[PDB]
């Protein structure tokens, strides 16, 4: 599924990440579109044998396990399988348990790279939340 | 160890500068904020991390600001000058759509 | 542009006492409204931010609240480091504004 800016805005506040711990929503949203460009079956093999999956590419090696990573920790208790659904519960679950403090979002290459220092409110302006 | 801190010509084309310190321009907004004595704060402009730049509706034609990332300092600069503009002139990080550090000021005034 | 209208100018108050500012926007600014704090002869410190967010070490006696275009700022039983002005800022879209601030002065 493709999200549109505002209905994932809308999801993501629903689900508490508006302000989670301290980061703004227009976050969230810019690291999903950098990320996954707002496709919930997104996927992306790297480098190394990581697969990142879902809205928010949650890493097979660090965050939940797809069974085909070498050195997997799942440290969301998950399997990759279940983030990939229409549903964004699974994956912002996972993503509060990536975020414990305020330099949490650097769990993403993308906002760090791209969204961090720019108007990231911008992604969010006009949306009826 | 964040810091700012503003140094500017005192008495007065003018441009001011905003050295930081403790984190990267390239990853945080500098906004411009004054205070002319015994007044409230007025905000001036701002450049964002990824270099782009808003500014105060009214005196958007007097201001510009602008930064080198490499050597941590960010400029105001403002043309036309008035005694209205006479204030302390203050640099201040944002965060996040919050100020969290703000430099000591400078003071500026025309001479008038 | 969005303008902020801050009441009262002035307060007086003793400490223990509990007082409220309040700042209304001429258009809705979303929640993102911050609240600081200036002591005489100093620069301006963030206390809340995001509405209702204290920021780090600020006395849990402040408390922020509202939404659209209403907000406040309370201070239950102030105390001595309590006085001084205080101002609210938007931060929706551009240009960002400031209310027009409060004396918070010893009764």
């Amino acid at each position: 599924k493709v999200f549109g800016r505002c209905e994932l805005a809308a999801a993501m506040k629903r689900h508490g990440l508006d302000n989670y711990r301290g980061y703004s929503l227009g976050n969230w949203v810019c690291a999903a579109k950098f990320e996954s460009n707002f496709n919930t079956q997104a996927t992306n093999r790297n480098t190394d044998g990581s697969t990142d999956y879902g809205i928010l590419q949650i890493n097979s090696r660090w965050w939940c396990n797809d069974g085909r990573t070498p050195g997997s920790r799942n440290l969301c208790n998950i399997p990759c399988s279940a983030l990939l659904s229409s549903d964004i519960t699974a994956s912002v679950n996972c993503a509060k348990k990536i975020v414990s403090d305020g330099n949490g979002m650097n769990a993403w290459v993308a906002w760090r790279n791209r969204c961090k220092g720019t108007d990231v409110q911008a992604w969010i302006r006009g949306c009826r939340l | 160890q964040v810091q700012l801190q503003e140094s500017g010509p005192g008495l007065v084309s003018l441009s001011i500068t905003c050295t930081v310190s403790g984190f990267s321009l390239t990853g945080y907004g500098v906004n411009w904020v004054r205070q002319p004595p015994g007044k409230g704060l007025e905000w001036l402009g701002m450049i964002w991390g990824d270099g782009n730049t808003d500014y105060n509706s009214a005196l958007k034609s007097r201001l510009s600001i602008s930064k080198d990332n490499s050597k941590s300092q960010v400029f105001l600069k403002m043309n036309s000058l008035h005694t209205d503009d006479t204030a302390r002139y203050y640099c201040a990080r944002e965060r996040d759509y919050r100020l969290d550090y703000w430099g000591q000021g400078t003071t500026l005034t025309v001479s008038s | 542009d969005i303008v902020l209208t801050q009441s009262p100018a002035s307060l007086s108050a003793s400490v223990g006492e509990t007082v409220t500012i309040t700042c209304r926007a001429s258009g809705n600014i979303h929640n993102y409204l911050a609240w600081y704090q200036q002591k005489q002869g100093k620069s301006p410190q963030l206390l809340v931010y995001y509405t209702t967010t204290l920021a780090d070490g600020v006395p849990s006696r402040f408390s922020g609240s509202g939404s659209g275009t209403q907000y406040s700022l309370k201070i239950n039983s102030l105390q001595p480091e309590d006085f001084g002005s205080y101002y609210c800022q938007h931060f929706h879209s551009t240009p960002r504004t400031f209310g027009g601030g409060t004396k918070l002065e010893i009764k």
